[PDB]
RNA sequence: UUUU
């Protein structure tokens, strides 16, 4: 809507309350913070050798 | 690939800033903010100033930001831009002054379209591609003669995968196209079919919205893909292969970053052994890939220019342009300007010239 | 090159296996309990006849 | 003899054991191709330069490659983790030169006159370097000439190398990373410029 | 045969290995690899025999470093902690470049006890290895997710959310060669969820619940299952699919019902919350209801206000008011009854809320690097008086704490684009861009749109330009 | 091995070392101790050869490394030999160079070692001054690395030399076939600020230009450069041309770079024709002063020892300041150092003979100048010396003993008894 | 050693009085209301006149005196503006009023020294039909720079720049070079720096996480000689140092309402006058936020000068 | 007070 309005000298441009709270303080997410996880998070020796190569 | 020198210079070239460079083998074009299209000759002598063999053209009064050359063998030499309002503008380029004459290639409804980047596909008929703001790509066939008649042919487009603002594209040698878009995801699709190959997501981590593609770019084989992309402040590099489409490493330096700032444009050599970098934090860097170990170093200053009267210490505001960022770099090939070069623009309007020793 | 790599052997300059473990700590029954360059085996908490040479 | 006498030496200070076997202070010891194996190796060896900076590791790294031979007085020391360092290095030098003359070893005339030559005073010049000063300042500051300068910040470069590679092999990742950073933060201007023959 | 039966895991390989070996040494006695591979092979059934093999092995190649790792690994098998170290440092005299001396060195010190040489060496391996070893890759994973579950973190830390990072990479590559590993799929779950990576953990997740199931009757089975359902779960909240996430929240809380068990339940009952939140208001409430860490209390307090009740708005100021009175005082608790007085527009309160705001702590001050403390009380400031007596506190601010951003914001625009240019601080494009715009000028408008197109307010200065 | 006068043509053998491999498409390397001749090296072979390619390899740079012609320093082909580098797996010949030049302060020369460490399929050209120690050395390589060595000495001279005394008078002292004058040196014995502008002027007036004058001091140079105001070689065009080609040079420095001092002095006097060489310049300034002076444009130039090993030395005239030199306390030149220094006064083609001046500022002694003028040449010693870095390096490659390196090193008068296990 | 109260004036400013200076005839304070008030030296409040310089307030002022009385101030623009006492000068060149200013002192040919908040300190030469020429400059010692937010110059010509992670760096005067580097949610900000009147001593401010610390270094050497104590000087931070005319006791103004006078010599706390350690668990100080600045007077004008929270000048 |  406004790259159609851009179809049609360092030149000066022309361009000059609740809703911040709201959303800074008191909007809850969806997508849980590390302190909730931190609340609710619970975390053969032959496989280490190499067996040698064929001989040709 | 160890040593650069520095070879020719100017200094306050354009007006704004100069944001895209190419090049070809007769000369090197460059667009600015000022909305302005300057050509540089590559056929240079001894001791002989850059800005006396230069021709400029006046193209748009909103400023450009893309350009892109090509050059084929009857000699074609064509010039496509984007300027700042959303314009596809096609010039042809003809020799001792410089001609600039405007093509009208898109039709009617094709002018109601904003695009972003572009990029050229030369023959191995010539192919143009283009991104637009809403997330598509168009795929056109350059037909020069019917006689000089010139003719696009649109093939097809591609959607967005997800829509997301598209911000980069390329073309490899073998056919195929990839795509960046703003949130951190490359598509890659195939050229004859216009069908999606592979899509992989390269950010790590999505608690934040600071991910996003600046720069991909294929190897001169075609068989790597190369991703610059943002991290919160940060600048990275990944490497993928495009033969089966897996993560093959990172390039990371101490300062899993490769560079300070950001990453700005990307560059192959002509045998894509080595890969260069420009970054916002004011600094060239080289790689190897298949070691995947930082090479070399360039460090960039306002005070490199060669015309005391050229140097642009500070901006119109006061700050300082002592260690200024690069906005793009480019590989120029064997012969065109016995060994390889390279170009880049900076912030204090300033378009540099370096030679490779050997 | 690195230093994971050897040297090729310079030019001019200058029973194998019964010599090789001679000086080997052979414990009883025959077989070898201690590593060469150490002085302890392992302390958990027919291979005889196999001297053909 | 000498090989006997540098045996016993090299088996004394334990770099190697008694079945003239190398150890891990001789396998470390085998990358500094300088002149001052011992002394760096046991220099880089603990976890002293644990506190330190890229920059004050590349300026006391410096008195390995300068010869010391000035007439100018030393100005006091810019940094207090210099002067630790410096204490450090000299104490680790006269416990090794004792060791050395207990076995009879000759001497060079650079190994025995270490500690009498102001072989300390390039410090604050490296350092200024290394912080991001240009050649104006450092030469209205340097006790020597602009040749001499040049080849000491060379051969720091070599001397970052190798110091990298000892890292990697002991196992110290910090250390690694430090000298990789003032590597990359020494190389600039025209101390490195490139020849006029390329 | 000896590759086949250490995959597969069968008695009828070994000795098929062990009869082709032995024929092998019969026909030529003077080869290594030989009495490497019945080294090897006899490894679980008689250490000495092995011990003798491996000892052969060296004597007739001494240049070969596997034969003394396969016999560090013997000592380690049969718990002989000091013979296998002594082995590991002639090693690491020995083949240093290699990366099994640090694994088996991570490996002595981990069991020991030791956390902070453990991680070092862990970290030394991994690097080394290159992307050649799974183990390393494995431990490497599993040590850098153990230093960082309780640790006290956040999200503001680059060094954490680098080195969760490098630990997915490392199981990715390590998931290319062995899937269907339980543990390593456990570790991924785990390291997704607090990436917020959430289409990798849907598919990772959905075949580790692939696999449990099929793999079962027994008791500790259900609860990896419940366990496994309630991550799964809280995949689904993350994702955007609340319909499934209560589906799996009830099954998992189903079996856990009657019994490690409290996450599992503090888990269940804050997706059980959140999903009918996002809007069926009377299931949320009684949830909540069934719930310290001055987190929890937050997050309900948001959603009980945010339900937009009477009875929902006081049970949350009540139990705001009791976290304050039980526990102390700190700043998030305060700055969000704050927040709900100016909303609720209570005049009463108002005065001892600003009162109390003014008369914060340093600590809680350099603790708020966001700067809520200022703002809140130049607005309360604003509303009670309507003067303008609330920069004062902005002034004092950007005294106390001048490289600040925020402080700047409002006194000084170029003080703020100065400071936040050339790495003095960290900023992204998006800031970065609207500082460039906030110039007026039409290059830096231009270069503002140039680094971020999708800005509304740069394409709208660029247009109002001209 | 061949040992011969510089300038005689030593350099012929190395290019066709180079074409010989070539043609049967092997490698070679070509090594010096010096690490100042590198460069030069690098651009003359790369300038001298069609279809074959040179590199370079030093400490941080690589430069075309897969090259048929690599330039390195002994280091460096000492640490490949050390580490097994596959370069040297495809090499044919191995050219040792500056093999008599000796330095005990210097930690590069070794090359013995080089010797020792190479494989059975490697052959040397090994080139040197003329020294009288030849045989012995030739024989330890040839019995060590069980190879047929010839051994090529010669002591003829392209350009014949005379050596001359300067109060306002040139008195011959020594002809052109080393006949020492008596006559001359007695009359001699009979008979500053003003003292360079004399001497400047008087070899003007012959036209003997130009001229090298070795002065052992690095502030002497200078202050002996200054003294020379007033003094012109240059007409506009020359002016012009050296004024172009430092700009053309210095453009990949930074602008505070171009401004230093020593740059902007050096210009000062570069456009008159004279320049200043020495170890305390920068190196960028150095390869200037001799490209410069390679090209011609240079009339007079002070310099230490430093140029008398250089590459292109092309002078009419040769002037020592002195005949005394400091090392560990001031010393009298040995005869094998002012021949070096004294053997660059011809120039093939453009000259008739070679003039070498000694300055006399009261008389000098004829023994003494006798012993430094006309002396036996100093002998080729050996630099072998035991590291702890190669003791530990051995020991650590268990495949070679320590022992049986150490008793394959050369001596002097070494015991002809050794039975091995006999 | 005591001091009783002599004079005081409450609301003297309707914002936070900042910085406080005097001379022999007149004592200066600014606030961030953006005037600048002159009290006479010989109540107060009706010898007092007031001025105003910008709407965004002042946050340091500085007097020099020599028949000569100039005063300096910094705004929270970034403006630097001078006043010949009320005359204005314009002394700044158009290019250099594009800068940014935070610090300032006057140094007493006659030196002005400033920083900037990119980490950068200026030094100029007065000259009295007067004019300024830069001397010259000096940058940040590190890379990527921080902000600068104390400055002073010493009589034997020293200059210390004092920034906000915890780093001071000494640089000369006559040379601009650097000659020392000291490096001592953690704060450790250096609010103040202060050269001994007569010796070689530097007195250092430095922060602690919420504590005050005074750190003493000696010059010509570089070496940390001790600090004062009562590792901690105030229960809260410290905002700024004075010394007296002989350079035996150092003042110490913190944010806990206190001043406490130590002994140079000795190290050792003298007296403590409380404006209107303890603490209670955490770090928090028992005392309520107290003094902005404080300033000796040397006799004839001992006597010292104090601004605190309350909106009140007091002198002793 | 040459040379590295």
């Amino acid at each position: 809507e406004l790259y159609q309005s851009l179809k049609e000298e360092d030149r000066i441009t022309k361009l000059d309350a609740n809703d911040i709270i709201k959303d800074r303080f008191l909007r809850p997410s969806n997508a849980l913070p590390w302190s909730l996880l931190d609340m609710v998070q619970d975390v053969d020796y032959k496989e280490l050798l190499k067996v040698p190569d064929p001989i040709n | 690939s160890k040593v650069f020198i520095a070879t020719a210079n100017a200094g306050k070239a354009h007006d704004a800033d100069i944001f895209s460079v190419s090049a070809c083998n007769s000369f090197t074009v460059s667009c600015s903010g000022d909305g302005y299209l300057k050509v540089w000759d590559n056929k240079l002598l001894d001791n002989e100033n850059p800005k006396d063999k230069s021709y400029s053209h006046f193209v748009h009064k909103s400023g450009l930001h893309h350009v892109d050359v090509l050059q084929a063998i009857f000699e074609l030499c064509l010039v496509a831009t984007t300027s700042f309002s959303g314009d596809l503008l096609f010039y042809r380029i003809t020799r001792k002054k410089v001609i600039f004459e405007k093509l009208d290639l898109l039709d009617s409804d094709m002018k109601k379209h904003s695009f972003w980047a572009l990029k050229w596909g030369a023959s191995n008929s010539h192919r143009l591609v283009a991104t637009d703001v809403k997330g598509t790509t168009y795929i056109w066939k350059f037909h020069p003669f019917a006689n000089w008649s010139p003719t696009l042919e649109l093939q097809g487009t591609v959607e967005s995968p997800m829509s997301q603002f598209a911000t980069s594209v390329d073309i490899s040698e073998r056919g195929l196209i990839a795509t960046g878009f703003n949130n951190g995801t490359v598509q890659i699709s195939e050229l004859s079919t216009l069908r999606p190959l592979y899509n992989f997501e390269s950010q790590h981590s999505m608690i934040n919205n600071s991910n996003s593609i600046r720069s991909v770019k294929f190897s001169p084989q075609g068989s790597l893909l190369a991703i610059a992309h943002d991290s919160n402040s940060f600048g990275c590099i990944t490497l993928y292969e495009t033969e089966f489409g897996e993560r093959i490493g990172s390039l990371s330096v101490p300062t899993e970053f490769a560079h300070s700032s950001w990453v700005m444009s990307l560059s192959f050599n002509d045998s894509g052994e080595t890969l260069c970098s420009a970054g916002w934090d004011g600094k060239l860097r080289f790689w190897d890939v298949k070691t995947k170990e930082r090479i070399t170093t360039l460090n960039m200053h306002c005070d490199d220019i060669e015309i005391e009267e050229d140097i642009l210490a500070v901006d119109e505001h006061g700050d300082s342009l002592a260690e200024p960022g690069v906005f793009d770099v480019k590989f120029l090939k064997k012969g065109w300007r016995l060994n390889e070069s390279l170009c880049c623009v900076c912030l204090d309007r300033s378009i540099r010239w370096f030679r490779e020793a050997g | 090159g690195s230093t994971a790599q050897l040297p090729f052997t310079p030019g001019g300059i200058p029973s194998t296996m019964a010599n090789a473990t001679k000086l080997l700590h052979k414990d009883g029954q025959g077989l070898f309990d201690i590593p060469e360059g150490m002085n302890r085996g392992i302390k958990p908490m027919l291979k005889q006849l196999n001297e053909i040479d | 003899p000498d090989y006997e006498k540098r045996l016993a030496v090299l088996k004394d200070t334990e770099f190697i054991d008694q079945n003239h076997n190398v150890l891990l202070k001789g396998r470390v010891a085998c990358e500094i191709n300088s002149g001052y194996e011992l002394v760096l190796t046991e220099l880089i060896l603990d976890n002293f330069l644990g506190s330190f900076e890229p920059e004050e590791i590349v300026a006391l790294l410096s008195v390995f490659v300068y010869e010391g031979k000035t007439r100018e007085e030393e100005p006091p020391i810019v940094t207090p983790r210099l002067a630790k360092g410096k204490q450090r290095i000299e104490e680790i030098y006269k416990k090794m030169l004792c060791v050395f003359n207990t076995h009879q070893i000759p001497l060079t005339q650079d190994e025995a006159e270490f500690l009498d030559r102001k072989r300390f005073a390039m410090m604050n010049v490296v350092y200024e370097w290394a912080r991001g000063l240009s050649f104006k300042e450092i030469m209205e500051m340097s006790p020597e000439a602009e040749g001499t300068v040049v080849r000491v910040i060379t051969w720091l470069d070599e001397i970052c190398r190798e110091v990298k590679t000892a890292s990697i092999i002991i196992g110290n990742s910090t250390l690694h990373m430090k000298m990789s950073r003032a590597q990359e933060l020494i190389k600039r201007d025209i101390v490195f410029a490139a020849s006029l023959y390329l | 045969e000896l590759t086949a039966f250490i995959t597969l895991k069968e008695p009828q390989y070994r000795d098929a290995a062990i009869f082709a070996f032995k024929k092998s040494i019969q026909l030529q006695s003077n080869t290594s690899e030989t009495w490497i591979g019945l080294g090897i092979a006899t490894m679980d059934i008689n250490f000495r025999v092995s011990q003798h093999c491996f000892i052969k092995a060296t004597a007739l190649e001494p240049k070969a470093t596997n034969t003394w790792f396969n016999l560090a690994m013997l000592g380690l098998k049969k718990k002989d902690t000091e013979f296998a170290q002594q082995v590991l440092n002639k090693l690491q005299s020995l083949a240093p470049q290699d990366s099994s001396p640090w694994l088996g060195m991570a490996l002595i010190l981990e069991e020991q006890g030791d956390i902070i040489g453990s991680s070092k060496l862990f970290a030394h391996s991994f690097i080394l290895s290159n992307g050649r070893s799974k183990a390393a890759q494995f431990m490497y994973a599993k040590n850098v997710l153990e230093n960082h579950i309780n640790n006290g973190d956040d999200e503001r830390d680059i060094e954490t959310v680098e080195k969760l990072t490098t630990a997915s990479i490392a199981l990715e590559q390590f998931f290319k060669k062995s899937p269907d590993s339980q543990f390593a799929l456990q570790c991924a779950l785990l390291t997704l969820e607090r990436l917020h990576h959430y289409e990798n953990a849907n598919e990772l997740a959905n075949r580790l619940i692939g696999i449990l199931e099929k793999k079962f009757q027994d008791e500790r089975e259900l609860f990896n299952f419940a366990i496994i359902k309630g991550q799964f779960a809280r995949i689904h909240l993350g994702l955007g699919n609340f319909e499934l996430s209560i589906e799996n929240a009830d099954l998992s809380q189903g079996i856990i019902s009657e019994s490690k068990s409290m996450k599992t339940k503090i888990s269940n009952h804050i997706c059980l919350g959140l999903s009918y939140f996002f809007d069926f208001d009377q299931t949320l409430n009684q949830f909540q209801e069934l719930l310290d860490s001055k987190h929890l209390v937050v997050l309900i307090a948001k959603v009980l206000y945010d339900v937009g009740e009477s009875d929902t708005k006081e049970i949350a100021l009540q139990e705001l008011t009791e976290y304050i009175a039980t526990s102390g005082a700190d700043l998030l608790v305060t700055l969000t009854i704050a927040a709900m007085s100016i909303l609720d527009d209570k005049r009463e309160d108002l005065s001892i809320i600003l009162e109390e705001l003014k008369a914060l702590p340093l600590s809680k001050q350099i603790i708020d690097k966001h700067k809520d403390a200022p703002y809140l009380i130049e607005e309360i400031t604003k509303r009670l008086y309507r003067n303008d007596t609330g920069k004062q506190v902005w002034q004092r601010s950007a005294y106390f704490f001048p490289n600040n951003l925020k402080v700047w914001e409002r006194l000084d625009k170029n003080i703020q684009r100065r400071i936040a240019s050339n790495g003095q601080n960290k900023v992204t494009a998006e800031e970065m861009s609207k500082l460039y715009c906030e110039s007026k000028n039409l290059r830096s408008i231009q270069r503002g749109m140039f680094l971020c197109p999708w800005n509304v307010t740069a394409v709208k200065a660029l247009n109002e330009c001209f | 091995f061949v040992a011969a006068h510089t300038s005689a043509g030593k350099t012929v053998v190395a290019e066709y070392a180079i074409a010989m491999a070539h043609r049967n498409m092997t490698k070679t390397i070509y090594t010096s101790p010096i690490k100042a001749l590198s460069n030069q090296k690098f651009r003359d072979f790369k300038e001298t050869f069609d279809d074959v390619n040179i590199g370079l390899i030093t400490g941080d740079v690589q430069i075309n490394p897969d090259a048929n012609c690599l330039i390195m320093t002994t280091e460096i082909l000492r640490s490949m030999l050390y580490r097994g580098a596959d370069l040297i797996r495809d090499v044919e010949f191995v050219i040792f160079d500056e093999v008599h030049y000796v330095n005990d302060q210097d930690r590069g020369v070794v090359w013995e070692e080089v010797i020792i460490m190479l494989p059975q399929h490697v052959k040397f050209i090994l080139l040197s001054a003329t020294v009288p120690n030849t045989y012995e050395f030739a024989n330890w390589i040839g019995r060590t690395k069980q190879k047929n060595i010839y051994v090529i000495s010669t002591p003829k001279r392209p350009v014949p030399l005379e050596i001359n005394i300067w109060k306002k008078e040139l008195i011959p002292v020594i002809n052109q076939n080393s006949e020492f004058l008596e006559a001359n040196f007695r009359k001699h014995k009979e008979i500053s600020k003003k003292t360079w502008p004399e001497i400047v002027n008087y070899l003007r007036k012959r036209e003997l230009l130009p001229m090298v004058v070795f002065v052992f001091s690095k502030k002497r140079c200078e202050e002996y450069a200054d003294w020379l105001e007033g003094i012109n070689f240059c007409n506009n065009k020359e002016k012009s041309q050296i004024h172009m080609f430092i700009e053309k040079s210095i453009t990949r420095l930074k602008k505070e770079d171009r401004d230093l001092p020593q740059i902007l002095k050096t210009r000062s006097l570069l456009e008159r024709g004279i320049a200043v060489h020495h170890g305390g310049l920068l190196p960028i300034v150095k390869e200037l002063i001799e490209i410069l002076f390679s090209k011609g444009f240079i009339k007079v130039l002070f310099a230490t020892e430093t140029f008398a090993m250089g590459l292109n030395l092309p002078t009419r005239t040769v002037i020592f300041s002195s005949i005394r030199k400091h090392d560990n306390g001031l010393r009298e030149l040995t005869p094998g150092e002012f021949t070096q220094m004294a053997g660059r006064a011809g120039r093939r083609g453009l000259d008739s003979t070679g003039t070498v001046i000694v300055m006399a500022y009261s008389p000098l002694s004829i023994a003494t100048f006798k012993e430094v003028t006309m002396g036996v040449p100093t002998r080729l010693q050996s630099q072998f010396r035991l590291t702890y870095n190669m003791i530990l390096n051995l020991l650590r490659i268990e495949a070679l003993r320590v022992e049986e390196m150490i008793k394959y090193s050369f001596s002097e008068n070494a015991k002809e008894t050794l039975q091995p296990e006999h």
